[PDB]
């Protein structure tokens, strides 16, 4: 009666799973995008830093 | 004609040994697990020995060679301490090297215990100490000069003496140490065919064991056929029979063997990748 | 998702033929190595067979060896099982397995709790 | 700047303590030889542990041979999925397998420990790490094959067309059919080593007891084999 | 009994499936097809550090982007300095066997993992001058694999035995206790705002947990083999995963569904551990090939390989201010990598 109990644990996980809202795939594309172009001049790794600037070097 | 043939021999020669030992030295330097080894202490002092050969004794007698006569004057002297003391420092780290493998092989974990790094240092430098013990202080005191160009005739005290030993003792530390590796690896190889034809018999070694005969046997066979000629007539000489060529065409040989001994002594894949780096070939 | 169904099974006599089927989906088939696995009442787990990603080696149990051929299809995307000269002694659960690395000889999937790349498996009974 | 240069000076005195200190267990980690002991449940490695000596999940047995330190390693309080933790044991000196042999029992045990074994064989981090063997119950092999019927031909029937290798030395006192059974899974065994061919490691089997007090001495032996043939190898002898 | 259930659990898995599919109006790649390339980029190793004797198997950064903790196999645990090469501590381990290292966010505590199921917890203080250990937590079962800290209160643990916990450290027990997964769950990585994390386990299910709740929101299944190592984007509304199939994916917690997937056809190795970079441009992968790719995160597409280690990359780091890249493989030298 084990494995049933975890059937049914399962059971009930998928249906909170099921009941969740779900935001469509291109506007959080929209954001992603958003938020990587906002911050992409403060990435010492995308954009290069002068060495006197740059503490490693 | 023949004096460019021979002076093409020689540059070449020359060329080749100091290729080799850059190699090994430039690969040592930048490669940080090619030092982090006890053993390639020892490689490293054998590059060093032959560096300082194809620097300071090469050259200057292929010069004098291919010109026929000795303009450098008084260098002689000390051309021929230092290639009494490079060729010996050669010799004696060719028996620091064999000892290290015996020593390796015949014991693995004492090995681990006693070869410190500082072992490693005091093996070179009482290699190194021989080494201008056997040449610095006879050579300027001249006692081989004074027997009764740069022909200096040995007297047969020296000649005895520093051939014997440069050349007999170390080479019988390694005919014991290469037999008794061989009787290792021959019992390595008896195992493994035991082993090999049980699996045989249940899904019902000559080639290890030739490649075990191949690297002892060309290892031990190069060095000694290279330098055996030489200390031979080097022996043989001062109590008499032999042209000056002849001998000059020997100890062409001898100081030939050096070319040979990073190839022979570096076939490790480490350093097969660090030359690919190093070279830029691959 | 990695998600195996096995087909085909139950009562049967012994000396009879039988197949299963394992249908593979969720991933690429021919990268992993694939082996079924059996599962006797009130006892353990154990490792019928198995068979490689081109499908050159096959080994199999001694106990059943000879008796049993094992077809893996990576265009129909099928492993296929052929069992005949059944015998009563074995009537078991079975399972369709695959090892979790691709491109390796190695596979540890003989864990009894809840190994997770496995099917739910078929009931296959003899009854003399 | 002179708070600074002190702190710099701080950092370099630290630094060089824990530098020695470094340098001290660095001495002692190459000193220490490591030994991962995997064997099935059915197995008595408790027992073999109990010889080696005389709630967490691995227990550690340090034993010295010859002034030579051994750390073995034993799973203990661990989960049956084993290959995500198997990772870490590349880096012992080696790995010693202890499996039971009963021929007289609810699943096949010695079919499950060939696959084990196949399976620490043919990994790729486990390669460079030689296998260490240990038969055990070897008295009980003898005790139970007078049974009236034999196991291991119903499990395996290349057991039937199987003769003893001549090679091979029985010791006295033993049935020939015994030690058929015994030599013809060592050779099961040992085909499983031989198949891979790599040369990088090899399996070196052993016929132990229920008690018995050589096995440090065996052990002691094949390390001295596997670093033999490791600095064979090293050197390219081999 | 268990066949209806089995049955009504795979109409679900259909709803669900059906949702993934109904919500899938386009690729993200189609929608980054008018977006600058980022090109060839290369970066250097700026440092090594060295003196350690075993692999090192994890690692973890600082807050101020200055101390490194290092977690080494030799029973080593070794607080760097990144700047000036110096060891500001180097603390010994009971156990030698170590799978995990966290360092504090205000760096007073360093804790440590292993195969022995405790996690041991440093403190840094130093009064007396020497470490010390602060406190040992055991009620894991299994081997225990990623911990991570929250704060100086709350440290949450992944064992092996499918279990992850939520440990006080004052009271020395477990807050909440979670187990549901099936597989071994590997690492775990918590969120910038700290109120969700999510687990990769290795039954090819990928977990989002609410911290203060204590159970799951949502299951990802994406992938096709061990999922090794996971990590959060900057946003905290998307994560990456890394695998045993040669896979980087990319997974959206509003979408449910994995928005990119990242695959090389000539690299077939595993993927150890992944670290975004801050701006979330770069995802950065260690393989398993003796090299790290510097996928971009929008393009697919490999920048750049940092091929300077000669064993396998076992992890992955990256600091706070993005300045620079740190990777600890096998060979027992840390790299810090800078563009
Ligand atoms: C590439 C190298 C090996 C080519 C070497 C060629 C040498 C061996 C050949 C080419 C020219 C040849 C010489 C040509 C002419 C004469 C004159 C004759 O009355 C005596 C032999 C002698 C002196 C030859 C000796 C051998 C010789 C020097
Ligand atoms: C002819 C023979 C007897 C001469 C022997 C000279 C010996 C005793 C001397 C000369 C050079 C010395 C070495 C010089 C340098 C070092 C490096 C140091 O970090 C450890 C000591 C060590 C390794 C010394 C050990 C002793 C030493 C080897
Ligand atoms: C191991 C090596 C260094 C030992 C060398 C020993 C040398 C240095 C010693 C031993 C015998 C000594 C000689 C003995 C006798 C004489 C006669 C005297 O009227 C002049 C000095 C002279 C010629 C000595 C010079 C130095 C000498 C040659
Ligand atoms: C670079 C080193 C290793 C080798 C060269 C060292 C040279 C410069 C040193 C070392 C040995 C020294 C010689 C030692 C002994 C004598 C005998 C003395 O009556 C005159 C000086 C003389 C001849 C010395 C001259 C300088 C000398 C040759
Ligand atoms: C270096 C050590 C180990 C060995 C040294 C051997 C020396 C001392 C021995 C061996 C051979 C001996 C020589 C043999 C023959 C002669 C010819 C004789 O008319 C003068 C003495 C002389 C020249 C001997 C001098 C001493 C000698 C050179
Ligand atoms: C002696 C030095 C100067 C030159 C060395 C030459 C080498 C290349 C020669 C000399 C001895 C030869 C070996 C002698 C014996 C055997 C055993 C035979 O079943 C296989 C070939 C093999 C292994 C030979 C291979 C080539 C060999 C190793
Ligand atoms: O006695 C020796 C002489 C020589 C060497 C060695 Cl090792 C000796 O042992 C080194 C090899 N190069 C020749 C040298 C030499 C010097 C003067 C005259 C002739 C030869
Ligand atoms: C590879 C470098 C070797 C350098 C060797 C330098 C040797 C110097 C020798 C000086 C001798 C000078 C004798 C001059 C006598 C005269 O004036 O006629
Ligand atoms: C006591 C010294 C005698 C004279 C020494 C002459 C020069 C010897 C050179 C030895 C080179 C050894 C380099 C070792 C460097 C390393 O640790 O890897
Ligand atoms: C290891 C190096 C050994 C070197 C041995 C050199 C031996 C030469 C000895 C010279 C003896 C000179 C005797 C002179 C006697 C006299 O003054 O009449
Ligand atoms: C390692 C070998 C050493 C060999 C040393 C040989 C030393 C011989 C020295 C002979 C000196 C003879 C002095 C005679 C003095 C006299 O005429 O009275
Ligand atoms: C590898 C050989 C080692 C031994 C070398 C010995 C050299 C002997 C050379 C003999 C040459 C004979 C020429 C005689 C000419 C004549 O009759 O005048
Ligand atoms: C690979 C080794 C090659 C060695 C080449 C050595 C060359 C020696 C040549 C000797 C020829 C002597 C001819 C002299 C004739 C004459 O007496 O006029």
């Amino acid at each position: 009666t084990a494995s049933i109990a975890q059937a049914r644990k399962l059971v009930e996980q998928l249906k909170m799973e099921a009941n969740i809202d779900r935001i469509k795939v291109s506007k959080a594309a929209a954001d992603l995008m958003a938020y990587c172009e906002a911050h992409a001049k403060e990435d010492p790794l995308l954009t290069p830093v002068p060495a006197s600037e740059n503490p490693f070097r | 004609s023949v004096r460019i043939l021979t002076a093409c021999f020689l540059s070449l020669l020359i060329l080749s040994t100091l290729l080799g030992n850059t190699l090994v030295c430039a690969a040592v330097i930048r490669f940080r697990h090619l030092r982090s080894k006890v053993t390639n202490f020892f490689v490293i002092s054998l590059a060093v020995s032959d560096l300082l050969v194809a620097v300071l004794v090469m050259p200057w007698k292929a010069v004098a060679e291919i010109a026929g006569f000795w303009p450098f004057g008084s260098f002689c002297n000390i051309w021929v301490a230092f290639d009494i003391m490079c060729s010996t420092a050669s010799i004696l780290n060719l028996c620091v090297i064999s000892v290290d493998r015996y020593w390796a092989i015949s014991s693995p974990f004492r090995y681990e215990r006693k070869m410190t790094p500082k072992a490693a240092f005091i093996l070179i430098s009482v290699a190194w100490t021989l080494s201008v013990l056997i040449s610095f202080i006879p050579v300027q005191l001249s006692w081989h000069k004074a027997k009764p160009n740069c022909d200096s005739s040995l007297s047969r005290t020296y000649a005895i003496s520093s051939s014997v030993i440069s050349f007999y003792i170390p080479v019988a530390i390694m005919i014991v140490t290469y037999t008794r590796i061989y009787r290792i690896a021959q019992k390595q190889i008896r195992r493994i065919a035991a082993l090999e034809r049980a699996a045989v018999h249940a899904k019902n070694s000559f080639k290890r064991e030739t490649k075990v005969l191949k690297t002892l046997s060309v290892i031990m066979g190069v060095f000694v056929c290279c330098w055996l000629p030489f200390f031979i007539l080097n022996c043989i000489l001062p109590f008499c029979c032999i042209d000056s060529n002849t001998f000059d065409v020997f100890v062409w040989f001898g100081w030939a063997n050096s070319s040979l001994n990073p190839i022979i002594y570096a076939f490790n894949a480490d350093f097969r990748k660090a030359f690919s780096t190093l070279l830029g070939c691959y | 998702q990695v998600q195996l169904q096995e087909s085909g099974g139950g009562l049967v006599q012994p000396g009879g033929s039988l197949r299963l089927s394992c249908a593979a989906s969720g991933f690429t088939f021919s990268n992993y190595k694939m082996n079924w696995v059996r599962q006797a009442p009130g006892k353990g787990l154990e490792w019928v067979s198995d068979i490689s990603q081109s499908g050159a080696s096959i080994s199999y149990t001694g106990s059943v060896k000879g008796r049993f051929t094992i077809s893996r299809d990576n265009a129909k995307n099928t492993l296929y099982l052929q069992m005949n000269s059944l015998k009563p002694e074995d009537t078991a659960v079975y399972y369709c397995a695959r090892c979790p690395a691709p491109f390796t000889r190695d596979c540890f999937d003989v864990t009894s709790t809840t190994y997770a790349y496995r099917g739910q498996g078929t009931q296959v009974t003899v009854s003399s | 700047t002179e708070d600074q240069r002190n702190e710099e000076k701080a950092q370099r005195e630290a630094n060089k303590k824990i530098e020695k200190q470094l340098q001290k267990d660095k001495q002692v980690y190459r000193a220490t030889h490591r030994l991962l002991l995997l064997g099935a449940g059915e197995s008595g490695k408790s027992t073999i542990v109990k010889q080696m000596r005389i709630t967490s999940g691995i227990f550690e047995t340090k034993f010295q041979v010859d002034k030579v330190n051994f750390h073995m390693f034993d799973v203990g309080a661990q989960r049956d999925e084993r290959r995500k933790w198997i990772q870490c044991f590349n880096d012992v000196t080696a790995i010693i397998f202890v499996v039971a042999s009963s021929s007289y029992n609810q699943t096949n045990r010695l079919q499950e420990a060939l696959n084990l074994f196949k399976s620490i064989w043919n990994n790729r981090w486990l390669r460079t790490i030689s296998v260490i063997l240990f038969l055990n119950k070897q008295d009980l092999l003898a005790e139970k094959v007078l049974a009236g019927k034999s196991k291991i031909e119903d499990y395996f029937p290349e057991f039937a067309r199987y003769t003893t290798p001549e090679d091979a030395t029985p010791e006295p006192g033993e049935d020939p059919r015994v030690t058929r059974a015994k030599y013809f899974i060592r050779d099961e065994f040992l085909r499983i080593s031989t198949a891979s061919g790599d040369g990088r490691h090899y399996c070196y089997p052993h016929f132990t007891c229920s008690v018995d007090t050589e096995n440090i001495r065996r052990v002691f032996n094949d390390c001295r084999d596997i670093i033999q043939r490791m600095h064979l190898r090293q050197y390219e002898l081999l | 009994e268990l066949d209806q259930l089995r049955q009504e659990a795979e109409q679900l898995k259909n709803q669900i499936r059906d949702a993934r599919k109904a919500c899938a109006d386009a690729t993200l790649s189609q929608i980054t097809n008018n977006i600058d390339p980022v090109g060839r980029i290369q970066m250097r190793t700026r440092r090594t550090l060295r003196g350690h004797l075993a692999k090192i198997y994890a690692m973890h950064w600082g807050t101020d982007s200055r101390l490194l903790v290092s977690a080494s196999q030799d029973g080593k645990l070794i607080i760097w300095d990144s700047y000036t090469t110096n060891k500001v501590h180097a603390i010994p381990l009971r156990s030698s066997w170590v799978m995990t290292c966290a360092y504090a966010p205000s760096g007073n505590y360093v804790a440590c993992g292993g195969l022995d199921n405790i996690c041991s917890i440093y403190n840094l203080k130093t009064r007396e001058g020497n470490v010390r250990v602060s406190r040992e937590l055991a009620g894991h079962t299994g081997y225990l694999s990623c911990c991570r800290f929250l704060d100086d209160n709350q440290i949450v643990t992944s064992s092996g035995d499918t279990t992850c916990a939520l440990w006080d450290i004052e009271t020395g027990q477990q807050t909440t206790t979670f187990t549901g997964h099936t597989g071994d769950v590997m690492s775990l990585s918590l969120a910038p705002d700290t109120r969700l994390f999510v687990s990769g386990a290795c039954d090819a299910s990928a977990k989002l947990w609410d911290v203060r709740e204590g159970m799951c929101r949502q299951t990802f299944t994406g992938h096709e083999s061990d999922i090794n190592a996971i990590c959060f984007f900057p946003n905290g509304n998307a994560f990456a995963t890394g695998s045993d199939d040669a896979t980087c994916r990319l997974f959206d917690l509003r979408a449910d569904q994995e928005l990119m997937t990242y695959s090389h056809d000539n690299i077939i190795c595993g993927i150890t551990s992944v670290s975004f970079s801050k701006s979330g441009r770069l995802l950065l992968a260690g393989y398993d090939d003796f090299n790290c790719n510097v996928w971009d995160a929008l393009k697919a597409d490999r920048a750049g390989v940092l091929a300077g280690h000669d064993n396998r990359v076992s992890c992955l780091g990256v600091t706070d201010d993005g300045m620079a890249v740190a990777t600890g493989s096998w060979d027992s030298f840390l790299k810090i990598w800078n563009g």
